[PDB]
RNA sequence: UUGAGUGUUUAACCCUCUAACCCGCACCACUAAUCGUGGUGGGAGACAGUGUCAGAUGGGCAGUUUGACUGG
RNA sequence: GUAUGAGUAGCGAAAGACAGGUGAGAAUCCUGUCCACCGUAUGACUAAGGUUUCCUGGGGAAGGCUCGUCCGCCCAGGGUUAGUCGGGACCUAAGCCGAGGCCGAUAGGCGUAGGCGAUGGACAACAGGUUGAUAUUCCUGUACCAGUUGUUUGUUUGAGCAAUGGAGGGACGCAGUAGGCUAAGGAAUGCAUGCGAUUGGAAGUGCAUGUCCAAGCAAUGAGUCUUGAGUAGAGUUAAAUGCUUUACUCUUUAAGGACAAGUUGUGACGGGGAGCGAAAUAGUAGCGAAGUUCCUGACGUCACACUGCCAAGAAAAGCUUCUAGUGAGAAAACAACUGCCCGUACCGUAAACCGACACAGGUAGUCGAGGAGAGUAUCCUAAGGUGAGCGAGCGAACUCUCGUUAAGGAACUCGGCAAAAUGACCCCGUAACUUCGGGAGAAGGGGUGCUGACUUCGGUCAGCCGCAGUGAAUAGGCCCAAGCGACUGUUUAUCAAAAACACAGGUCUCUGCAAAAUCGUAAGAUGAAGUAUAGGGGCUGACGCCUGCCCGGUGCUGGA
C-alpha cells in the first residue's frame, strides 16, 4: 500500500511512500551482480549529450533473464526483491539442475510456484511461451521482437498488452499506449501483467529525494539570455515572443512529430493510436 | 669487475669510531649491489664479511666565481667483519 | 585566499614532461622549435 | 548500384519471386573476445543505405547594408 | 644618470628589568634571577611542498626595515645505514594505451585481445640504550617470514605434488541506543628528605616529590554468529570424494562448528625510576626506595556485532578445497648459512610550503592534560613552548580604539544607523489563529550565597553577611499590523543575497526500440545494460477554492 507521513516538518507535509510488503528479503544472490558506473549523461568524448542527469546513490546491476530459454524443467520461486535499476520487482528462481536466475515479478506471484517455459507449457501467470501458442485475449508482458533476443516491450511496473488475432506468420497485439501492431508468430512472451503497480501514486515530497535518484535540476528557457536559448532575453518577464515554442536547438515543442517518414516498420503498424 | 668496484676508503671522525667495532667505510661504484661489494671485499683482502650496509649521497650546490654547479653523486658502503682486520695506513 | 599555483610533482611531469610531448604530433613541433632556439631545457 | 514473372488500365501502376544489397537476431570457428572476419539458419528485399543532378524549407549558423541638410 | 617633495611619511598586532660575561665597540649576542604571554594550541607527530635550509669551527663587505660580537646570511669540513616501516620484484577502480580491426583529402578518430594506473585490497619485530648531527635502519636482549645445505617404494597412487579448468571465499550503505574490556583521569596507602625565624603548628588530620614495563610463546575467554544429519535424483563443457540444487525423512532451549577484545604466567638474575653523586676537564660517570586500595571511565577496541530504514550500498589477486595431470621419494627433527633496488638530514598552523617581502591571509590527517562545567564553550593553569628585529621622552590640537556621565529620554536622522538593554539553570504560567504538527523560550512573574539540623530519597526548616549571591568570563530584547516568495536550498570570486533561480505538485506535447533527443565527416557513443507507471522538450510553481468568451489571422495536425 501507499504510506502517508504526518506533517512534522515542512519538508514532510504531503509525502507518501511504498509499504514494501511484497518484498521478502533484503540480501541478493552474490553470483548475479555486476558493477555499474553512473555515466551522468556524458559521452565517449566526455560531453553532456543528455541534460539533467547525475550523482545520486550507488547501484549494483542484477542480471535478468529476458530470454526464457530453459524448457521442460520447472523452477521454484524463492524470493521477491528490490531492484534499484527498474521499477518492477524481481524474483529469484531455482531450477532443478540448480541454475539460479532472476526474473521480472508479475502481478500475483507467490513464493512457491513452479513455472514452465516451453511451447507445451500451460497458460498460467509466470509461464513463458511462443506467441503462436497463446490464445486470443490473454494479458501478456515481456515480449520478444526478434527470435532469441529477449523480451523488449512490456516491462515497466503495472503494464500489459493483449492478443487480438493471428494470420499467416504474424500475431496482432494491442500494446500499452493503445497502439496496434504485428509481431512474428515465433517470438515469446510471458503470461500476466507486470507487478508493483501502486508505484504510480507515490508523491516525492521534497527536492532532496529526487536528487537521491540521479536527477539534476532544470532551468526554464525563458530566464536565460538570448545566447543560451531562443526564449531568453527581454526586459521583465516576457511572453513567448514567437510562434510555436521551441527547444534549445530550435525544433517546435507542441504537437510537432519527429519519427522517421521512411520507417521500415510502417508495414507492420496498424492503427497508430497514441504518441 | 671486482677491481673497479671499490674506489677508496672514507677517513672522517665518524668513520674512525666504526673501525673500533670492526667496520670499514668505502666509496663504492654507483650501480653496485650489497652482494657485489661483499664479493669484492672478500676477494681483495681475504676476510669474512657479516653485513654490508649501503647509502646514497646527494650532490651539493657550490658556487666559486659567479659560476655554480654540483659536485658528484656518491655511494657509501660500510662493511662489518666476523673476526679479522684490514690495515689502511 | 587561495592562489592559483599549487605545486605538485606528478602533475607537472604528466602534463608537461618529455613523454607527453613525444606522444603527440604537435608536441614534437614544440620540441623541435625549442631545439632550434638553443634552449638548455626543452621540456619540463 | 539493380535482377526475374503476372495482372490492370493509358506508358504508368498494384502486385508475387529470390541471387544482389542490409541485419545494434541465434548457433559455430579463428580464441584468452558483447570488437572483427568467415560459416550455417532466420528476417527483410530490388525497397533501404550510398554517389551525381534537381525543386522546396531553413536567424540553426554566416557575411553585410540600414543617406544627407539641420541655430546639438 | 641625477634632482624636487625631505631628513619628511613609514619602520608590518603583543612585557620586560637588572647583575655579570665577551668584545675595538653592546637596549638588541651569552649566562643568571624574578616578572609577563599561549595551552582543542603559540605544545607533540606526520602526508604534500621545498631541496641542504641540518651539525661543528671561523667571519662581518652586502642581505636583516635600527643595532649587531649575532643569524634560515658568508667561508671550510662533515652528516641520511632496513628480509620485517613506505614504494617495486603482488592485485585491481576511474581514466588511459592498445597487436589484428573498423572509419576517414592528408594529418588522423575510435576500439577488441592484452596491459598501465592508488586515493582502496594483500602482506613476517618488538622494548630499551647510544651521537655534535641517523635509528622499528647502529648496539643489547628476546623473536618471526621465505629459502639452502648437511646429519639425524607399481607417479599406479593406498606415498607426496597439483592447475591458465570446476567451485568456495575475499566482499562492503546510512542512522540509533544498550553491553563488555582497556587506555586516560581523580582521591587516600607505601617510599625517600627535612621542620620552617613574620603570628602559629613534630602532626593517626604536616609540607614537597615519586608511585612501572613490550613483540613472541603457553594457558583461558567478557562475549558474538551459525541448526544439523540421512536417503533417491538433476547438474557442474572431460573428471571430482569438491560445489549448486529439487523431493521426502528425522533433529532444535539442544549438539556441533566457527570467531573473539582482554587477562594471567613467561620474556625479566633484564630495563626504567624520586634522588645521591665523583678522581679532572661533569649534574658527568656510576649507584638507586616504591610499585597499594578505592572512585570515575571513552565512538579507542569487541564492531556494521545488534536493531531499524530506503535512497538498496566496487573489482581483482593472495587464500582454501576438487579433480584433470608431464610426473624416482618427499613428511620432520636439529645444526648452520642466504635474503636485491628506491626513500630515510632538516622545516612542516611556518622567517624553510602557496601569496614578488623574515607579508595581521591560505594549508589534508592523528594526539590534544586539571579546577568549576553537558562540553574540544568560558576564565585561570600542568607537560611543553614564547617575550614577537627600531628605541628614549613628553603626557597639546586633531584622528582612531576604549571607560564613565546631572536632568530629559528618539526631541536625532532618508531610516533607532551605531550603541545601550535581554542572555545560565530550576519552578509557575502562556492569547488570536491553524494545513492539528504548530504558534511556544509566546507574553508575564518568582527562586539562586554561606553555616547548622533534619536529610525517607530528591529537599525542607533555623541562623548569618553584603549595595548586590549564575557577585568575574561566556550565552534570546519583545509585541501589534500590511506587501512579496509556501517551505530547507542557490546566485553576480572583487559595489546588487533579493520579491531573482531551483523546488515537490499541475498540464500540453513528442517517442513501439537500431525510440525520440544529443556529441561526431564517419566509425563509435550517451540515452540505457532502460522499454510508454519509461525517456526527451515547453510553460506554470506547496496547499485551498477555481481557471470565462473567441479557430477570423499565424503556427501545428489531418485531407484529397
Amino acid at each position: 500500500a501507499i504510506k502517508k507521513y504526518k506533517p512534522t516538518t515542512n519538508g514532510r507535509r504531503n509525502m507518501t511512500s511504498s509499504d514494501f510488503a511484497e518484498i521478502t528479503t533484503s540480501t541478493p544472490e552474490k553470483s548475479l551482480l555486476q558493477p555499474l558506473k553512473n555515466n551522468a549523461g556524458r559521452n565517449n568524448n566526455g560531453r553532456i549529450t543528455v541534460r539533467h542527469q547525475g550523482g545520486g546513490h550507488k547501484r549494483q546491476y542484477r542480471v535478468i533473464d529476458f530470454k526464457r530459454n530453459k524448457d521442460n524443467v520447472a523452477a521454484v520461486v524463492k524470493t521477491i526483491e528490490y531492484d534499484p535499476n527498474r521499477s518492477a520487482n524481481i524474483a529469484l528462481v531455482h531450477y532443478e539442475d540448480g541454475v539460479k536466475a532472476y526474473i521480472l515479478a508479475p502481478k500475483g506471484l507467490e513464493v512457491g510456484m513452479r513455472l514452465v517455459s516451453g511451447p507445451e507449457a500451460d497458460i498460467k501467470v509466470g509461464n513463458a511461451l511462443p506467441l503462436e501458442n497463446i490464445p486470443v485475449g490473454t494479458v501478456i508482458h515481456n515480449i520478444e521482437m526478434k527470435p532469441g533476443k529477449g523480451g523488449q516491450l512490456i516491462r515497466s511496473a503495472g503494464t500489459s498488452a493483449q492478443v487480438l488475432g493471428k494470420e499467416g506468420k504474424y500475431v496482432l497485439i494491442r500494446l500499452n499506449s493503445g497502439e496496434v501492431r504485428m509481431i512474428l508468430a515465433t517470438c515469446r512472451a510471458t503470461i500476466g501483467s507486470v507487478g508493483n503497480e501502486q508505484h504510480e501514486l507515490i508523491n516525492i515530497g521534497k527536492a532532496g529525494r529526487s536528487r537521491w535518484m540521479r536527477k539534476r535540476p532544470t532551468v526554464r528557457g525563458s530566464v536565460m539570455n538570448p545566447n543560451d536559448h531562443p526564449h531568453g532575453g527581454g526586459e521583465g518577464k516576457t511572453p513567448i515572443g514567437r510562434k510555436a515554442p521551441v527547444s534549445p536547438w530550435g525544433q517546435p515543442a507542441i504537437g510537432y512529430k519527429t519519427r522517421n517518414k521512411k520507417a521500415k516498420s510502417d508495414k507492420l503498424i496498424v492503427r497508430r493510436r497514441t504518441k | 669487475e671486482l677491481l673497479d668496484v671499490i674506489k677508496r676508503p672514507v677517513i672522517t671522525e665518524k668513520s674512525m669510531l666504526a673501525m673500533d667495532e670492526k667496520k670499514y667505510t668505502f666509496e663504492v661504484d654507483t650501480r653496485a649491489n650489497k652482494t657485489l661489494v661483499k664479493q669484492a671485499v672478500e676477494s681483495a683482502f681475504d676476510v669474512k664479511v657479516a653485513n654490508v650496509n649501503i647509502l646514497n649521497v646527494r650532490p651539493k650546490f657550490k658556487r666559486m666565481g659567479k659560476y655554480a654547479g654540483y659536485t658528484k653523486k656518491r655511494r657509501k658502503a660500510i662493511v662489518t667483519l666476523t673476526e679479522d682486520s684490514k690495515e689502511i695506513q | 585566499m587561495k592562489r592559483t599555483y599549487q605545486p605538485n610533482k606528478r602533475k607537472r611531469q604528466k602534463v608537461h614532461g618529455f613523454r607527453k610531448r613525444m606522444s603527440t604530433k604537435n608536441g614534437r613541433r614544440v620540441l623541435a622549435s625549442r631545439r632550434r632556439k638553443g634552449r638548455k631545457v626543452i621540456s619540463a
